[PDB]
C-alpha cells in the first residue's frame, strides 16, 4: 500500500481522479436514461430517446479522451520524476552500499520497474479503473434493480472477499514460483552452448540431459499451478456470480411486476446483472495483477530511501 | 501346487479326513457361522413358533364351542376370532408384544388363560437366546479384521556379520493393538536316528529380541528380526537348495485382542520355499517427514540387492568354525 | 389412478433410505473403478431432468383447487433422491471395496425401471407435455441401469463365477501432487490453497507431476508418432490432436450456447416467468464451468506441448554437428531465444488455437443470431461491431516497430548504464559525475522520444474500444428509432442488443490478438525448421 | 518440534499414508467411535425404517380400495387409516410395540398380514443390533480412564554404585488394577555394520526385578529401576549428549485389565530427550503418617539434586573397566 502513497505520488493524482469518475457516471447515466426514456417510451418522445443519444454520445466522448490522455499522462510523469530522482541522488554518494550490493541493487529497477512500469504499470492502473468501475456500477446498479440488494449481497459479496483474500497468498505464490523457474533454463541451454565442445567431447551427455528433464518437470508444474489458480479464481467467482444473477434477477419476478407493477427495472437489471458476474472476472485478475506490478517499484522504494 | 500348509493370506488349508466322531453342541455353533444362516434362521424360528401357537389357539378357540359364530348364549374365549388368520394374528400380536386391543381375551376360558402363560413364557425364552447370542455374534465373526499383514515375500541377510531372516507385519487400522507377542513355527520332513517318521514336527525358532522375549510393540512398524546359528535348528538350510525344491513355508504365528473389543483374536501366515529367497534386503520403510513421522505403506515389500555372503548357512556354520 | 405417481416414490425414497444409513454409519486411495465419467455425465444430465420436472408440477399445482397437488412433491422427492444416489457412487467407488455397496446401487436403479413402466400405461396420450421430459427419464434412468450393468462388465463384482476381483491395483501414485464432477469445478485444490496459507510456499510442498504429464513420456510418443512419418505441424498437431480436438469442441459447446444470457433475456423481456429465470441459472452455471475447463484443456496441452518441445531442442542439438559453430553466437543469442522467446509464442498460439478455430463459428452465429432481421438497425451497427477489426489490428500495424522502437532505445539506455555504473569509484576519482547526464538523459531523450509518442499510439487504441461499445448500441440503437419498425420500441431487442454486444466485443479483440500469434508461430516454425537441417555429428 | 512419537500424556501421534487398500467391517468401528456418531446414529436409522414401513402401509392401504374414506361396502385394512401421519403414526406404533389400540388391524387384507410380520421381525433385529453394540461400547470407549500415569520428566542416578533410570507411574482411581505387567521400548537411529538403515529398529531394556520379570505390584505406588550395563544396548548414551541432541523419547508400555471390567486396556507415554534429564532423584513420594500409610501426589515429581558421578556411561562403563 505504500507506493500509491508513494509512487502515486508522483504526480496530482486527484486530478485523475474525478475525471475517471467523470467516466463511470457517464456510462451509468447512459443506461439509466436508456432504461428509461428507451423503456419509457417502451411504456415527439423518440426524440427524447435522441436526447439521451446525445448526452451518451458526448459523455462517451469526453471520458473517452479523460481516460487514455490521462492514462499516459499519468504514466509518463511518474517515469520522468522517478527515473530522474531516483538515479541523480543515486549516482553521487560514498562507497559503502556501492561496494556492499553486488549490482543487484541498481541494475533491477531501471529493467524491470521501468521499461515494465511503462509497459504494466500503465495500463494496469486502467486495469484498477475500469475494475472498481464495474466493482461499484454493478453495486449500484443492482442495488437500483432491487429495493433491497443487500439481502442479496452481505454473505455473498463479503464471503466473496474472503475468497480473494486467501486467493492473493496463492497469487505472490505461484507467480512468485513461475519467476523462480525461468532463470535455470536459460542456465542450461547456454551451457550446453559454451560448452559445445565441452560435453560432447567428455562422454557427459546421460547426466545433463537428464538435467535438462529436470528443470523441463519443474518449470512446468510450476506453469500449470499457476493457470490451476487463476482458471480455479474464475470459476468459483463466476459461479457465485451465477448465484447473484439467479438470486437478484429472480427476486425481481414478484416485488416488480408482481407488486410495483415495474416494467422499468428488470429490463435494465438482467443485462448489468449477468456482465456484472463476468467483469467480477476481471475484477479479480485486475486487484491481483495490479499488486504484481505494485512489487517493482516496492522493490524500489529501497533505493529511494538511499543515501 | 506342491505343498500347502497355510495360505498366502494365510489361512489353514489343511483338513481332517473322518475322526472318529458333529462336535456335539447347540448354539456355539451358529454364532461363529455366516449371517445369512444366523438371521434366516432365527426368523425362520420366528416363524416356527408362531404358527405353532397360532393353531394352538385356532383349535382351543375352535373346539370351544365359540369360533363358530353365534348370537347369545357365548361368551368369546377371544373376541372376535374367526378363521385361520384370525388366530395368527392374535398370537403373533402376543409373542413380541403387539396388542392391538381390538381382539381380546377373557377369564372365561381356564385353558386359555393357560396357553398364554406358557406361550409368552417360552417366547420370551427364544427372545433372551437370540439377543444373546447375536451380541456375541458382533462381538466377533469370520468378518474379524486381520489387520496385521505381512509381507508377499521375505529374505535373509547378515547383520553384523551374523545370518538373519526377516519378514513383515503390519496394520490396517489407526486404531491401537496391544499386548502382542509372536510365535512362529518350522514345518519340515524330519525322521528320527532311531527310524520313527513324522509327517512334520514342529520345532521353535525364538524370535530374537533383548532378553528373549515373545513379543515386541506395534503401533509403527517394526521389523522383525532374529538368529541362524548352528545351535538353532534352522541353520542348516542351503540358498540354492531351498529355493527350488528343499520343502518349506516357515508358519508364523501372531495373538492378540484388539484394544476395544476385550476378545482375543489372531492372524496367520506361512511363506513356501520358492517364495523366501536369498540375499535381498527391505527397503527402510518409513521416514521423517514434515512435522512428524511418516509412514508409506506403497513400499511395504519393496527390496533392494546387498552385498551379503553367498553360501550356505551351513557353511557359514563352517565359516563360523573357520572364520 | 395416481397411485402409480405416488407409487413411483417408493422406490427412490428407499434408495436413500438405505444409503443415508449406511454413508452416515461409514462417518486414502483415489482410485477409477468402472465406466465412472461416463456414468457422472449421464448423472448430470439426469439432475437437470429431474429439476425439470419440478417445472411442470410448478405448472400444475397452481392451477389446481383446494392448494398443492400431491403430484406435486413425488417427483421432489425423486430430485432430492438421485443426488444422493450419486453421493453413495462417490463413498463406495472412492472406498473400492466394491461389494455390497454397487449390489445395493443396481437394486435402486432395477426399481426406478417400474416406475418408468407406470409410465408406460400412462402412455395412452401421446402430446408429451409432462410426458416428454418422463418417458425421456424412462430412456435415461435405464441407460443408467445399463451402466452399473457395464460395471459388472468390466470388474465383476457379484459373487458369480469366483472371479473375484481381476486387475485390481491403483494408478501410480505416491509422492503425487502432495472425480470427474468435482474435478471439473477444482474442487481439488482446496488444500493446495489452504495448507498454502498455512506456511509460504516452498519447492519441498511442491512435487514431481505425473508420468502421463513427465515431459519424459511426453518426448517419447511425441518422438516415436513424429518419426512413424521439414514441416513437422502435421507430425505434432497428429501427435497431440488427440487432446487438442478433445479441447475444441468442448470449447465450441461452452461458446455455443454462451448465447445463453440473450435468449433468456428475451424471454424474461416478454413479461411462464419462473421456469424461465431458473433454467436460466442452470443456462449460466453450464456455460460458465465448460468455457473455463476449456482454457484449462488449453494452456495443459500446452504445457505438454512446450515441454517436449525443449526435449526436441537441445536433444538435437548437442547430437548434432559442433562445426556449425562456424555459425557460433548467432545461434547462442537467437537459437536461444528459439527456446526462450519462440517458445512460449508456440505454446501461447496452440493455446489460443482451439479459440481460432471456433472464435469466428461464435462470431458469425454473433451477429446472425441478433433478433431484428427485418429492420436494418442490425447489420449497420453489428457491422461497426465488425468493424472495428481493422482498428485493432492496424493498432497493432503501429504497435510493432514501437515495441521494437524501445527494444532498440533501451539497449542504449541500459548499455550505457551498465557501463557507467560499475567502476563508479574510478569514474568518481576521474571527476567526472557530470556528463553522466550527457550520458544518461541524452540517452534518454531518444529514450524519452520513442518511448513517450509510443505509449500515446498505445493508450489512444484502448480509448477507441471503451468508445465502439456504447457508441455502437446507442446509434444502432437510436437508428431504429428513425429507421423502420418506428411504431412500436421493445424492451426485448433493446437489453438483448447489450448483451450480444457484450459477447460478441469479446471474440472480436481477441482474434486481434490473434493474428499475431499465428503469425509469429510461422517464424516459429520457419527457424525451427532451420534448427533441424543444421550440422549433423557423425556417430 | 523436532521429532515427536507419542505423546506427554502420551497418545501415538505417528500416522499412516496411503497404505495399499475403509479395513471393510460392519458394526468393529461404530463402537470405537465417539457417543455423538453412535447416538444420532441409531436415531437416524430408526427414523428410516419408521419412515419405510410408515409408507409401505401408506401404499398398501391406499391401493386397496379402502383408504379412500367411503361407507359401508369395505372393511378397513387398518382402522381409521387416513393420510400420511395416519399409517406413520400406525407403523411407528407397531415397530418399538405402542399399541395404542384405537387403530386396528383385521384378517381380511392378506398382504397386510405378511407385510405386518415382516416388519416386527426385521425391527427386533434391528432392536438386538442395537442394545448389543452399545452394551459393548459402555464396556469401554475413548474415556477408557487411564489411571496409571507417569512423569513430567525423568531421571537418573547411580543406585548401589551402578548408573539407572526411573520413571513414575501412578493411580488416578482407588479401586483395584490387578495383573500389570511392563514393556518398554527404545527408539533411536540405526544402521548396521553392513550398512541396512531402518527408521527405528525397536530394541528392549528389561525392567531389573527379582528373577528377571516383566510386571509389578501397583495400589501403593511404586518406582521403575532397572539396569544401565554395557550389556544393555542403553549403556552407551553421554550426560551432556543426549539432553540437547541425541534423539531419545523413550517409550514405555503398560499392559492390564482394570478390576471389574474384565477387558484388557493399556495407557502409554514416552519421554523426550531434552525432558529426560540427568544426575536429579526423586523425592520420597509416600510417608507414614496417623494411624495408616499416607501418600502425597501433590509432589508426585518432586525432585532434588545428588552429588552422583557426572561422567558418561560409556566413560562409566570405562569405569566399570577401570574401577
Amino acid at each position: 500500500w505504500r507506493a500509491c502513497t508513494k509512487y502515486l505520488s508522483s504526480a496530482g493524482i486527484l486530478l485523475l481522479s474525478l475525471l475517471v469518475f467523470s467516466q463511470l457516471l457517464k456510462h451509468m447515466v447512459l443506461v439509466a436514461i436508456d432504461y428509461w426514456l428507451a423503456k419509457w417510451t417502451d411504456s415527439l418522445d423518440q426524440s427524447v430517446y435522441a436526447m439521451v443519444f446525445t448526452l451518451l454520445c458526448s459523455l462517451g466522448i469526453v471520458l473517452c479522451l479523460v481516460t487514455s490522455v490521462t492514462v499516459e499522462w499519468t504514466g509518463l510523469k511518474v517515469a520522468k520524476r522517478l527515473h530522474r530522482s531516483l538515479l541523480n541522488r543515486i549516482i553521487l554518494a560514498p562507497m559503502r552500499f556501492f561496494e556492499t550490493t553486488p549490482l543487484g541493487s541498481i541494475l533491477n529497477r531501471f529493467s524491470s520497474d521501468c521499461n515494465t512500469i511503462d509497459q504494466h504499470i500503465p495500463s494496469t492502473l486502467e486495469c484498477l479503473s475500469r475494475s472498481t468501475l464495474l466493482c461499484v456500477s454493478a453495486l449500484t446498479v443492482i442495488s437500483y434493480v432491487t429495493p433491497v440488494f443487500l439481502v442479496a449481497l452481505l454473505p455473498l459479496a463479503v464471503v466473496c472477499y474472503f475468497i480473494q483474500k486467501y486467493f492473493r497468498v496463492a497469487s505472490r505464490d505461484l507467480q512468485q514460483l513461475d519467476d523462480t523457474t525461468q532463470l535455470p533454463l536459460l542456465s542450461h541451454f547456454a551451457e550446453t552452448v559454451e560448452g559445445l565442445t565441452t560435453i560432447r567431447a567428455f562422454r557427459y551427455e546421460a547426466r545433463f540431459q537428464q538435467k535438462l528433464l529436470e528443470y523441463t518437470d519443474s518449470n512446468n508444474i510450476a506453469s500449470l499451478f499457476l493457470t490451476a489458480a487463476n482458471r480455479w479464481l474464475e470459476v468459483r467467482m463466476e459461479y457465485i456470480g451465477a448465484c447473484v444473477v439467479l438470486i437478484a434477477a429472480a427476486t425481481s419476478i414478484s416485488n416488480s411486476l408482481h407488486r410495483e407493477l415495474s416494467a422499468g427495472l428488470v429490463g435494465l437489471g438482467l443485462t448489468y446483472a449477468l456482465m456484472v458476474s463476468n467483469y467480477l472476472n476481471w475484477m479479480v485478475r485486475n486487484l491481483a495483477d495490479m499488486e504484481i506490478q505494485l512489487g517493482a517499484v516496492k522493490r524500489i522504494h529501497a533505493l529511494l530511501k538511499t543515501e | 501346487r506342491r505343498a500347502r500348509f497355510v495360505s498366502k493370506k494365510g489361512n489353514c488349508n489343511v483338513a481332517h479326513k473322518n475322526i472318529r466322531e458333529f462336535l456335539q453342541d447347540v448354539f456355539t455353533t451358529l454364532v461363529d457361522l455366516k449371517w445369512p444362516h444366523t438371521l434366516l434362521i432365527f426368523t425362520m424360528s420366528f416363524l416356527c413358533s408362531w404358527l405353532l401357537f397360532a393353531m394352538v389357539w385356532w383349535l382351543i378357540a375352535f373346539a370351544h364351542g365359540d369360533l363358530a359364530p353365534g348370537e347369545g348364549t357365548n361368551v368369546p374365549c377371544v373376541t372376535s376370532i374367526h378363521s385361520f388368520s384370525s388366530a395368527f394374528l392374535f398370537s403373533i400380536e402376543v409373542q413380541v408384544t403387539i396388542g392391538f386391543g381390538g381382539r381380546m381375551v377373557t377369564e372365561e376360558c381356564p385353558l386359555a388363560i393357560l396357553i398364554l402363560i406358557v406361550q409368552n413364557i417360552v417366547g420370551l425364552m427364544i427372545n433372551a437366546i437370540m439377543l444373546g447370542c447375536i451380541f456375541m455374534k458382533t462381538a466377533q465373526a469370520h468378518r474379524r479384521a486381520e489387520t496385521l499383514i505381512f509381507s508377499k515375500h521375505a529374505v535373509i541377510t547378515l547383520r553384523h556379520g551374523r545370518l538373519c531372516f526377516m519378514l513383515r507385519v503390519g496394520d490396517l487400522r489407526k486404531s491401537m493393538i496391544i499386548s502382542a507377542t509372536i510365535h512362529m513355527q518350522v514345518v519340515r520332513k524330519t525322521t528320527s536316528p532311531e527310524g520313527e517318521v513324522v509327517p512334520l514336527h514342529q520345532v521353535d525358532i525364538p524370535m530374537e529380541n533383548g532378553v528373549g522375549g515373545n513379543g515386541i510393540f506395534l503401533v509403527a512398524p517394526l521389523i522383525i528380526y532374529h538368529v541362524i546359528d548352528s545351535n538353532s535348528p534352522l541353520y542348516d538350510l542351503a540358498p540354492s537348495d531351498l529355493h527350488h525344491h528343499q520343502d518349506l513355508e516357515i508358519i508364523v504365528i501372531l495373538e492378540g485382542v484388539v484394544e476395544t473389543t476385550g476378545i482375543t483374536t489372531q492372524a496367520r501366515t506361512s511363506y513356501l520355499a520358492d517364495e523366501i529367497l536369498w540375499g535381498q534386503r527391505f527397503v527402510p520403510i518409513v521416514a521423517e517427514e514434515d512435522g512428524r513421522y511418516s509412514v508409506d505403506y506403497s513400499k511395504f515389500g519393496n527390496t533392494i540387492k546387498v552385498p551379503t555372503p553367498l553360501c550356505t548357512a551351513r557353511q557359514l556354520d563352517e565359516d563360523r568354525s573357520l572364520l | 389412478f395416481v397411485d402409480a405417481l405416488n407409487v413411483v416414490p417408493h422406490v427412490f425414497l428407499l434408495f436413500i433410505t438405505f444409503p443415508i444409513l449406511f454413508i452416515g454409519w461409514g462417518s486414502s486411495t483415489w482410485l477409477h473403478f468402472p465406466g465412472h465419467n461416463l456414468r457422472w455425465i449421464l448423472t448430470f444430465i439426469l439432475l437437470f431432468v429431474l429439476v425439470c420436472e419440478i417445472a411442470e408440477g410448478i405448472l400444475s399445482d397452481g392451477v389446481t383447487e383446494s392448494r398443492h397437488l400431491h403430484l406435486y412433491m413425488p417427483a421432489g422427492m425423486a430430485f432430492m433422491a438421485a443426488i444422493t444416489s450419486v453421493v453413495y457412487y462417490h463413498n463406495i467407488e472412492t472406498s473400492n471395496f466394491p461389494k455390497l455397496l454397487i449390489a445395493l446401487l443396481i437394486y435402486w436403479t432395477l426399481a426406478f425401471i417400474t416406475k418408468t413402466i407406470k409410465f408406460v400405461k400412462f402412455y395412452d396420450h401421446a402430446i408429451g407435455f409432462s410426458q416428454l421430459r418422463f418417458c425421456l427419464t424412462g430412456l435415461l434412468v435405464i441407460l443408467y441401469g445399463m451402466l452399473l450393468l457395464v460395471e459388472v462388465n468390466v470388474i465383476r463384482v457379484r459373487r458369480y463365477i469366483f472371479f473375484k476381483t481381476p486387475r485390481e491395483v491403483k494408478p501410480p501414485e505416491d509422492l503425487q501432487d502432495l472425480n470427474l464432477l468435482s474435478k471439473g469445478t477444482y474442487w481439488w485444490m482446496n488444500a493446495f490453497i489452504k495448507t498454502a496459507h498455512k506456511k509460504p510456499i516452498d519447492l519441498r510442498a511442491i512435487g514431481k507431476l505425473p508420468i502421463a504429464m513427465r515431459a519424459l513420456t511426453n518426448y517419447q510418443r511425441l518422438c516415436v508418432a513424429f518419426d512413424a512419418q521439414r514441416a513437422i505441424w502435421r507430425a505434432l498437431c497428429h501427435a497431440f490432436g488427440r487432446r487438442l480436438i478433445l479441447s475444441s469442441t468442448f470449447r465450441i459447446l461452452a461458446d455455443l450456447l454462451g448465447f445463453a444470457g440473450p435468449l433468456c433475456i428475451f424471454g424474461i423481456v416478454d413479461h411462464n416467468a419462473y421456469v424461465l429465470a431458473v433454467l436460466l441459472f442452470l443456462a449460466l452455471l453450464l456455460q460458465r464451468t465448460f468455457l473455463q475447463a476449456s482454457y484449462y484443456v488449453a494452456i495443459e496441452t500446452g504445457i505438454n506441448l512446450r515441454g517436449a518441445i525443449q526435449t526436441k531442442i537441445y536433444n538435437k542439438i548437442m547430437h548434432l554437428s559442433t562445426s556449425n559453430l562456424s555459425m557460433g553466437e548467432m545461434t547462442a543469442g537467437q537459437i536461444c531465444n528459439l527456446v526462450a522467446i519462440d517458445t512460449n509464442q508456440l505454446m501461447w498460439f496452440f493455446f489460443l488455437c482451439p479459440n481460432l478455430w471456433a472464435m469466428p463459428v461464435q462470431i458469425i452465429v454473433g451477429v446472425i443470431l441478433l433478433y431484428y432481421i427485418l429492420g436494418v438497425s442490425a447489420l449497420i451497427g453489428a457491422a461497426v461491431i465488425i468493424l472495428l477489426a481493422p482498428v485493432q489490428y492496424f493498432v497493432a500495424t503501429k504497435l510493432s516497430q514501437a515495441q521494437r522502437s524501445t527494444l532498440e532505445h533501451s539497449n542504449e539506455r541500459l548499455k550505457q548504464t551498465n557501463e557507467m555504473l560499475r567502476g563508479m569509484k574510478l569514474l568518481k576519482l576521474y571527476a567526472w559525475e557530470s556528463i553522466f547526464c550527457s550520458r544518461v538523459e541524452v540517452t534518454r531523450r531518444k529514450e524519452m522520444t520513442s518511448l513517450r509518442a509510443f505509449a500515446v499510439y498505445t493508450s489512444i487504441s484502448i480509448f477507441m474500444n471503451t468508445a465502439i461499445p456504447i457508441a455502437a448500441v446507442l446509434i444502432t440503437f437510436v437508428g431504429h428509432v428513425s429507421f423502420f419498425k418506428e411504431s412500436d420500441l421493445s424492451p426485448s431487442v433493446a437489453f438483448a442488443s447489450l448483451s450480444l454486444f457484450h459477447i460478441l466485443v469479446t471474440p472480436l479483440f481477441l482474434l486481434s490478438s490473434v493474428v499475431r500469434s499465428t503469425v509469429k508461430a510461422l517464424v516459429s516454425v520457419k527457424k525451427l525448421s532451420e534448427f533441424l537441417s543444421s550440422a549433423e555429428i557423425r556417430e
